């Protein structure tokens, strides 16, 4: 689809959060997010990242990564199947297709 | 070995051998051993006074009839009703004799425990885990510091009185441009269930009336 | 059985609707309030009553092990039909 | 070899709890009352410690029950009444102790149901 | 201390093991001190298990070593069964060995291929995950989930093998030795690979035992120890296989041991398929195992036991056990304490990766920085179980 | 499977294996996706008589640990178990 | 029973020494590694053409949740709360009351799909096959709020997917 | 379907160019398969 | 004949196993002489130590000696003797034979609570 | 009994010594921390916070409780000196997002039922 | 005193006042004998037969609830004979019992469920059809689902001896024996709601509380009634910050274990 296997943080276009975000790890994830050049999108993969999942009531777990970074697509599952993640990425492509940055700029 | 398809068979030769070795250890280290018990599923435990850790662990490692060369695990259990609320458990493995043994001791919030790193280098990280989660201090430990919890984390989560969700939660604040900790507020409180049945299940474990 | 409130919001089968002055109905502005349109109460009324010829009748909801647990229903009372606790099907005793 | 320490044992400073939930919390020590819907008595054997109930409100989105109290679901089990008090003091909680209520032994007789001159005679079985 | 390089794998690469913050002191190219910091995937799993019944706690064990899902389940089930004093039926013991060896293959493909991927050899990774993808189908057909099966439960297994599964497993196993051979045609005799693994991270036998190592980490140094052979637990006493033993204790022998374990797993899987016996799949004792959905909708006693099993749960007699299995990564053990109720009082998880990673500093001494990548890989570290 | 003979010869030669015998992909040697319904067996406790739970209750046959020595309450030396036996080299492939 | 993975002794005849010298200088094994990669270039790729082609699943697959009905149309759920009690993630929240016709029916049934671990314990525990995990695995959303299912959503999923769900139950209910 | 392909490619769908009043000549997604065919397309069954 | 490899990494071969052991066992017997005759450790460690030492004298062949001792390779037996020796020297300092240092509180080892 | 094994101090005089030392290390550190971590507080605000943390534990008189308080304070220092913490951890001491919480009866009465 | 005689309970000597039953003798060594018809605040019935227990050297089992102990009896509360008596009696109780646990408010706090798990068998051998009983309307407070009734006659004894009302009794005979009022009557009394608590099964349930909650999800708050000056001790059941029901709390000197219907 044109989605490279491995991308560096500072050439990346989309961040995929695949697992539990603990409180110890949250500062590092926001650091990486800020270093990403725009346009930047976040994909939240699985219950843990979506809202805490099965450690939602833990003392050491962020209850969803949307508390740290803005999320564009939420992929449910524990884990989502590889096909379910692929559906999520293809949903991000359609979300990008509908952007109207220039069209808004013209009417400003 | 009986024709009871659903019931775990008893190995009685293992029970006899483990009971013989429980006496042997009690006879040799009477200064420290406080109790010896072998369970029904064949697992020997030696209870010791907290001061006999190094002598007891050393004897089991080096003796020509022990040779428990491997520390399989090291953990603490919190029982708040006991005066010494913390019970420190050592699971050891002997490859020469293909046997396992458990060594248990106890402490409180303000009593240090001798580090076993001099005996088993495996205990270095195990004791850091015990300190972090249970707040049990080990004396003479090469490098005691948190290993699991976040930096600046107040409290010891694996104590029975530490709340499940803790006291503080993290989010990102736009105004201060960093991740901020704040008092925890749950949109849905964890729902506590009372599941214990009011009828006794196991008479063999009935405790004598007050 | 989907009737609307005076404001314009559809009522759910549980009977819930946002009153006139509740701000929480803003969440539907530009979007929609999802309401299942097949009301279980109205569908189970339509089912005909089952005339039978014994005092006790057993219902399992159909399908054997794909239904609900099997329940035996008493039909001695004449003033009313006998209803299944699980599936809501009604029974009556025939000419008796 | 050893030292002599005599002060009342207190650990509030090193436990890690915030001050708000040490000082303003009222622990309750009691044996649970038997659930009258059942006759079993196996849940009235041990002493429990619990804290005062605090506010719960409806989540604006889904109507769930939201709490800001971090001790709401905390329950501790003790063998004896002293242990519960001993634990509560060293953690510096204000507590109240409720004495165990033991069922009073009773005189039961089957023959009493068929009595020549007493009102205990039963009119039915 | 020429310089301290705080190496955070925070911006993670395609390894998926987790995230490791590594703090090192590099006196030039050499490494003088290594200090792993491992709190990043700590989720409070052991405390959460105290608020769940024994059945509710089982899925937590899928999510420890999340490349050994059904082996972690078996350890929990063997521990609980031991406290319950019950026995799973013979058919389930064969299914649990069969899927225990399908899980060992799953783990070693990840272990060897991601180890090689970090050292630049990307291609075998893709070759073998086409095979793991076919193994993920066996998981999904018996449990409905590709990864976290929740299939091995105390008393046996949740459901029976669907008709036609054993044929598909045999077809997979028939073509699989060739897949391993292709992998060795790219790594076993490759001088570049050998230069990156031979005489790297050497561990002596004496230091291995004292540091708590298990699994390949012992057998690479020549220690003849395998729990499946010395303390067998299901039907492993009824299957013939050989234990691979190393001679030099380096990465290359540990790489060879894992590749030979994959061959012995296929050997074992062959025997399980032929010896699979008939019968029931869970212990026929409804105060522990739920009854069949047909019986629960017909029988009063079955409905009562169904109702209580899925609400209160079965009560476990008071006691404490330490149960360990030969997990693919090493000795995986749980110290489980029962207070007599239906919820565990304490569940301590013994992760083999916890000790191995603590032994990293010992192994990294006197090696270049690029070797540390090879040392961590040969340990087979997943931070789900390191942290719990 | 649909490779021409020439390309089949090439990839066989390059790898040194007869790849067509053990193809990585699956075609029609796989099980049918629809299978006949099963008829699973019952366990050993599905008996209508001589099947009293008190004679097959594993949980109630456990007992509290024995206490070999306790503080309140010419013998030969013993190892915790007989010394483990030396393993024997495989006679299937002793040297890899 | 054990085997030695690497305990060979290399032969020290000239013919063998020359074999290793030829290997070292002529890069023989490295060429062999190039051969294997060349063979794969002419093997057929395992890729499938998603979304036009889909990966194989089974009847037991655990996907999106739905609430079912009886053939008559009455809801199967009787609000026993066995699913709420078993749920390992506490993802289910139930309230009930007597319906206008005296029936035992829920007024709130919610699944926090971001709490759920998709374990399928709730369908194992349901006595009336009211809650099931469907075959849908393609329901990712753009906002978190779209993944908090109330009763209407799960009833709509049951109406949407009943045709497939019933067939999957038919295929597996005998194993269950 | 073409049963001489390998397992996973032997069945496929060509999505309609319009569905529920939305132009899907280019924009198609896996949620356009109705439940009756969803079972066949994912090989959960063997019968269309 | 002499083993090229012990089989264990970091454990080199012993050229003179019989003599090396005899020195270690004799040292162990000598060290035990400093422990009170009543203490249980002295009685048991002497018994095993003597029984092994008697075999060492009796058996000249290295392979046959290992099969009698059943302690693995003969280098492993030497490594174990060195551990027993160092253990005895540490026991003389610890003095485990003395009566119990202290008894646990009333309900210290009571499970369930 | 009152015979208890000691952590480090055998009486409050030794304990107060280690307390005094640990305050020296923190007092020197704040100037460095405010720079390495690029904090927005002044070194005065930082040193007041160290004074505040030490003051809250004034009443303590048990020698063992003081040892642990010092042990924990040194571990906190070791994290800040070695820069294992991050800018977020260091600034958590200042609670700069939590809004003012009243402490007079009427104020608590208006807002909620909390005592 | 010299009144006390000595009995053994599994070999454990206990001294009991003469006239104490076997069931009470077992309670002193901390055991609870299973029961359905016995209630300590009602007259002994002895009809459910779940309390049957073995006396050593005694060929027959005795109803522990209604059997005075005699000097030098060893009560075997866990012998094979005692266990099999319990399994047999539980089988008979569950033979005609409806499969209602999912729809029964008593589910999760049911003595029939819990004692079936602890003392009964794990499976059924009953291969016939079951009994079905019509429901009686005894008022707006107690809901009657009499197919679940196990005929322990507790409600009858409570109304007769505690409430002083003789509306409830058993009409019929044999397997057809039914509990009710025979005529269309409402058992309306200030203490009427108490028969809900003593009924061990879902035969009598609270109409206001029907279907709303399950026992395991409710938090118990011990409090006091304020609807009168007696100060009855109650339990306030709450779930997610909502008051679900009021239950009695045992206080021997105040309300024993009853409450009024205004309290309830
Ligand atoms: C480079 C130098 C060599 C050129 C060789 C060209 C060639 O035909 O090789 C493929 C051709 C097929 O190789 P194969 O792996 O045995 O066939 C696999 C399937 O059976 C193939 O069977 P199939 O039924 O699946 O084939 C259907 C195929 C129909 O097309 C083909 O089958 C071959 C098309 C290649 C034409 C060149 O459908 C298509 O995809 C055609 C659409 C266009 C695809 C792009 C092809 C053109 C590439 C060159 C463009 C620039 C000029 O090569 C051979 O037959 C071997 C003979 C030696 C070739 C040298
Ligand atoms: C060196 C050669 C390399 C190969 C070729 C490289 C690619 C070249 C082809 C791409 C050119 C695209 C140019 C647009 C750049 C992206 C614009 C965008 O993303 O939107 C952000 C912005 C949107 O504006 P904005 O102001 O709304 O964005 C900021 C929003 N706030 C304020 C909230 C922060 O787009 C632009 O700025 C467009 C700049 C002008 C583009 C040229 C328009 C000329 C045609 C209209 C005039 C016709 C009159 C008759
Ligand atoms: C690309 C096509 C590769 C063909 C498949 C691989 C192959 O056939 O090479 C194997 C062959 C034997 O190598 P080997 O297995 O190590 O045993 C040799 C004993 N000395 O290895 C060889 O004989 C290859 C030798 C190639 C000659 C050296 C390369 C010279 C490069 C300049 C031309
Ligand atoms: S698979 Fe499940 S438990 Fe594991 S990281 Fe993903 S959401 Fe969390
Ligand atoms: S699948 Fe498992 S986690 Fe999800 S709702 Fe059902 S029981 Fe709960
Ligand atoms: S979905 Fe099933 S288990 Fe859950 S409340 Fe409804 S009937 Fe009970
Ligand atoms: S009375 Fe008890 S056993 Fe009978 S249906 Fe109700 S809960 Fe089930
Ligand atoms: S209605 Fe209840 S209390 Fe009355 S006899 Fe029947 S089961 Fe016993
Ligand atoms: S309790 Fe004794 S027969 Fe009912
Ligand atoms: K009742
Ligand atoms: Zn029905």
């Amino acid at each position: 689809f044109g989605v490279v296997f491995r991308a560096s943080p500072r050439q990346s276009d989309v961040m995929i959060v695949a697992g539990t975000l603990t409180n110890k790890m949250a500062p590092a994830l926001r650091k990486v997010y800020d270093q990403m050049p725009e346009p930047r999108y976040v994909v939240s993969m699985g219950s843990c990242a979506n809202g805490g999942g099965y450690y939602h009531y833990s003392y050491s777990v962020v209850r969803g990564c949307d508390r740290i970074v803005p999320v564009d697509i939420y992929v449910p599952g524990c884990p989502p199947t590889a096909e379910a993640l692929l559906y999520g990425i293809l949903q991000l492509q359609k979300k990008i297709k509908r952007e109207k940055r220039l069209r808004i700029w013209y009417r400003r | 070995a009986d024709t009871r398809p659903t019931v775990r068979p008893r190995n009685d030769v293992a029970h006899k051998q483990l009971s013989a070795f429980g006496e042997y250890v009690a006879e040799i280290l009477p200064k420290y051993v406080q109790q010896v018990q072998v369970s029904c599923f064949n697992e020997l435990e030696i209870c010791i006074h907290p001061d006999g850790v190094i002598p007891v662990l050393t004897f089991l490692r080096d003796h020509s009839n022990a040779q428990f060369k491997s520390l399989a695990d090291l953990t603490a259990v919190d029982i708040p009703t006991r005066q010494n609320r913390f019970e420190i458990v050592y699971n050891l493995l002997s490859l020469r004799f293909n046997s396992r043994i458990r060594v248990k001791t106890y402490t409180d919030e303000l009593t240090p425990i001798e580090s076993s790193v001099p005996v088993y280098k495996a205990a270095n990280w195990y004791e850091r885990e015990i300190w972090d989660m249970f707040g049990v201090f080990f004396a003479n430990h090469p490098d005691l510091r948190r290993i699991l919890t976040d930096y600046g984390f107040e409290g010891h989560p694996f104590r029975k009185d530490f709340p499940l969700s803790g006291y503080v939660e993290l989010r990102y604040d736009d105004e201060v441009k960093r991740v901020v900790a704040e008092p925890v507020e749950l949109a849905q409180e964890f729902r506590k269930f009372d599941l214990n049945s009011p009828w006794e299940a196991f008479p063999a474990y009935r405790q004598p009336p007050e | 059985g989907v009737r609307t409130s005076p404001t314009g919001e559809k009522v759910t089968h549980t009977g819930q609707v946002y009153d006139d002055g509740d701000y929480r109905k803003v969440r539907f502005v530009g979007r929609q309030k999802e309401v299942n349109e097949n009301f279980a109460i109205d569908l189970i009324a339509e089912q005909p009553v089952s005339q039978v010829g014994s005092r006790v009748i057993s219902c399992d909801g159909g399908g054997g092990a794909l239904g609900h647990p099997r329940v035996y229903i008493n039909l001695d009372k004449e003033t009313k039909t006998g209803t299944c606790g699980y599936c809501g099907l009604q029974f009556r005793q025939q000419h008796h | 070899q050893l030292i002599t320490v005599d002060e009342k044992l207190d650990i509030t400073t090193i436990t890690g709890v915030p001050e708000e939930h040490i000082k303003t919390r009222k622990a309750r020590i009691f044996v649970p009352a038997r659930n009258n819907m059942q006759s079993g008595v196996n849940n009235t054997k041990k002493w429990k410690m619990e804290f005062d109930t605090r506010e719960r409100w409806e989540n604006p989105l889904m109507g769930w029950a939201s709490t800001a109290d971090p001790l709401s679901n905390l329950v501790l089990t003790f063998s004896t009444k002293e242990d519960a008090v001993a634990f509560a003091e060293k953690n510096g909680w204000s507590y109240d102790v409720e004495e165990r209520k033991v069922p009073k032994p009773k005189s039961k007789s089957y023959g009493a149901n068929f009595s020549w001159n007493k009102r205990t005679r039963v009119s039915t079985k | 201390l020429v310089s301290n390089l705080t190496l955070n794998f925070g911006p993670q690469h395609p390894a998926a093991h987790g995230v490791l913050r590594l703090v090192m002191e590099l006196s030039g190219e050499m490494v003088r001190k290594c200090d792993p910091h491992i709190g990043l995937l700590h989720r409070g799993t052991e405390k959460l298990i105290e608020y769940k019944t024994y059945l509710q706690a089982l899925p937590y064990f899928d999510r420890l070593d999340y490349v050994s899902m059904m082996c972690n389940e078996q350890a929990y089930s063997l521990a609980v069964e031991k406290l319950l004093n019950i026995r799973p039926p013979p058919r389930a013991q064969w299914i649990r060995v069969l899927f225990g060896e399908i899980t060992r293959l799953l783990n070693h493909i990840m272990a060897v291929t991601t180890h090689a991927l970090d050292i630049g050899a990307m291609t075998p990774f893709f070759w073998m995950f086409e095979e793991r993808e076919k193994m993920f189908e066996f998981y999904e057909r018996v449990s409905g989930a590709r990864m976290h099966a929740a299939y091995v439960r105390p008393g046996g297994v949740h459901q029976d093998l669907p008709l036609g599964l054993m044929d598909d497993i045999y077809e997979f196993s028939k073509n699989f030795s060739l897949r391993i051979d292709e992998l060795e045609e790219m790594l076993t005799n490759n001088r570049i690979w050998r230069n990156r693994t031979v005489d790297i991270g050497i561990v002596t036998a004496e230091d291995a035992l004292n540091y708590g190592f298990s699994g390949v980490m012992l057998r690479g140094s020549g220690i003849q120890w395998d729990l499946r052979k010395t303390q067998p637990y299901d039907v492993y006493d009824q299957v013939e296989f050989d234990v691979p033993i190393g001679s030099r204790g380096d990465c290359y022998d540990r790489y060879l041991c894992r590749v030979e374990e994959m061959r012995q797993s296929i050997r074992i899987i062959s025997q399980c398929l032929n010896k699979m016996p008939p019968g029931e799949i869970k212990v026929d004792d409804a105060k522990v195992s739920p009854p069949k959905r047909a019986e629960m909708k017909t029988s009063m006693e079955s409905l009562i036991h169904h109702f209580k099993l899925y609400t209160e749960g079965y009560q476990v007699p008071p006691g404490a056990t330490y149960t360990a299995i030969e997990a693919p990564k090493g000795e995986f053990g749980v110290y489980l304490v029962s207070d007599g109720s239906s919820r565990p009082y304490r569940c301590k998880i013994k992760a083999p990766g916890f000790a191995h990673l603590a032994g990293l500093d010992k192994m990294s001494k006197g090696h270049m920085l690029a070797d540390v990548v090879a040392i961590i890989g040969t340990q087979d570290i997943v931070f789900g179980e390191v942290d719990r | 499977a649909s490779a021409t003979r020439f390309i089949q010869w090439l990839r066989n030669w390059a790898s040194g294996r007869d790849l067509q015998a053990k193809l990585q992909l699956r075609y029609q040697e796989i099980s049918k996706r629809t299978q006949p319904p099963p008829k699973l067996p019952v366990g050993p406790s599905h008996k209508l008589s001589n099947n009293y739970y008190c004679t097959r209750d594993g949980r109630r046959e456990a007992m509290p640990p024995s206490i070999v020595m306790s503080s309140q309450k010419e013998k030969k030396a013993v190892s915790p178990a007989p010394p483990i036996k030396r393993w024997e080299l495989s006679q299937d492939e002793p040297y890899l | 029973t054990y085997k030695y993975v690497n305990l060979r002794e290399p032969s020290m005849d000239m013919k063998s020494v020359t074999d290793r010298a030829a290997q070292t200088l002529l890069w023989t094994e490295l060429i062999r590694g190039l051969g294997m990669t060349l063979s794969y270039l002419f093997r057929e790729p395992a890729t499938i053409n998603y979304p036009f082609e889909k990966g194989p699943l089974s009847p037991r697959f655990r996907g999106e949740h739905a609430l079912r009905r009886y053939p008559s149309g009455e809801e199967r759920c009787i609000a026993c709360k066995l699913c709420e009690a078993v749920c390992p993630a506490q993802a289910i929240t139930i309230e009930a009351e007597p319906r206008a016709d005296g029936s035992r029916r829920t007024t709130r049934y919610d699944i926090d799909m971001t709490k759920c671990i998709y374990c399928g314990f709730c369908q194992e525990a349901c006595p009336v096959d009211a809650i099931v995990e469907g075959p849908n695995f393609e329901f990712s959303t753009e906002t978190h709020e779209e993944l908090l299912y109330n009763k209407e959503k799960l009833l709509n999923n049951g109406d949407k997917w009943e045709a497939e769900i019933a067939a999957n139950i038919q295929a597996d209910y005998l194993y269950r | 379907e073409d049963n001489k392909q390998f397992f996973g490619r032997h069945r496929w769908v060509i999505y309609t160019t319009e569905m529920n009043g939305k132009n899907t000549f280019w924009d198609v997604d896996g949620s356009m398969v109705p439940p009756e065919w969803h079972r066949w397309l994912h090989c959960m069954t063997d019968d269309p | 004949l002499l083993k090229k490899t012990t089989g264990l990494v970091g454990l080199a071969v012993c050229e003179t196993p019989h003599e090396r052991l005899k020195i270690l066992y004799t040292k162990i017997l000598d060290v035990l002489g400093h422990i009170p005759k009543n203490a249980a450790y002295r009685k048991y460690t002497e018994q095993i130590t003597n029984e092994k030492l008697s075999m060492v004298k009796a058996e000249p062949d290295v392979k046959k000696l290992e099969e009698r001792l059943q302690g693995g390779q003969i280098e492993e037996v030497i490594l174990q003797a060195e551990n027993e020796l160092s253990l005895a020297r540490k026991m003389i300092q610890w003095k485990p034979w003395e009566p119990l240092v202290e008894e646990p509180p009333a309900s210290q080892w009571k499970w369930p609570i | 009994s009152t015979s208890v094994k000691p952590i480090f101090s055998r009486d409050m005089n030794e304990a107060k010594r280690r307390v005094r030392e640990l305050y020296r290390a923190w007092y020197r550190e704040v100037p460095n921390t405010v720079h390495l971590f690029q904090l927005d507080i002044s070194v005065k605000q930082g040193r007041d916070k160290v004074r505040e943390m030490f003051k809250k534990n004034a009443h303590i008189t048990d020698p063992r409780v003081v040892d642990l308080l010092v042990i924990k304070g040194k571990m906190e220092l070791e994290e800040t000196i070695k820069v294992w913490k991050q800018r977020t951890h260091v600034m958590r001491f200042f609670h700069e997002t939590e809004a003012p919480r009243p402490k007079d009866f009427l104020s608590k009465f208006y807002v909620g039922h909390d005592p | 005193a010299s009144n006390l005689i000595e009995v053994f309970v599994d070999g454990q000597s206990v001294m009991v006042e003469p006239g104490t039953t076997v069931l009470q003798a077992c309670e002193k060594v901390g055991m609870q004998i299973p029961r359905f018809c016995y209630h300590e605040r009602l007259s002994v019935a002895g009809n459910c037969r779940m309390c049957l227990v073995e006396i050593e050297k005694a060929p027959k089992v005795v109803a522990a609830c209604a059997m005075p102990v005699m000097k030098g009896w060893n009560i075997l509360t866990n012998s094979e004979k005692t266990k099999k008596a319990r399994e047999g009696v539980m089988e008979f109780l569950l033979a005609n019992h409806p499969l209602d646990c999912p729809i029964c408010d008593q589910g999760g706090e049911c003595d029939l469920q819990d004692q079936s798990m602890m003392f009964g068998s794990d499976r059924s051998r009953f291969l016939e059809g079951k009994r079905a009983v019509e429901d009686k309307n005894i008022g707006p407070l107690v809901k009657t689902i009499m197919t679940r009734c196990i005929q322990c006659t507790r409600c009858i004894r409570f109304a007769s001896e505690i409430a002083g009302v003789d509306d409830l009794g058993t009409t019929g005979r044999g397997n057809d024996m039914q509990v009710g009022t025979y005529i269309e009557k409402m058992f309306m009394s200030e203490l009427s709601g108490n028969i809900i608590d003593i009924c061990p099964v879902g035969a009598l349930t609270s109409k206001p509380y029907a279907f709303t909650a399950r026992p395991w999800e409710t938090r118990k708050t011990e409090s006091i009634d304020v609807m009168d000056a007696v100060g009855s001790n109650i339990v306030v059941s709450t779930r997610t910050g909502e008051v679900m029901r009021i239950l009695p709390r045992m206080h021997e000197d105040i309300n024993e274990e009853w409450i009024s219907d205004k309290t309830r």
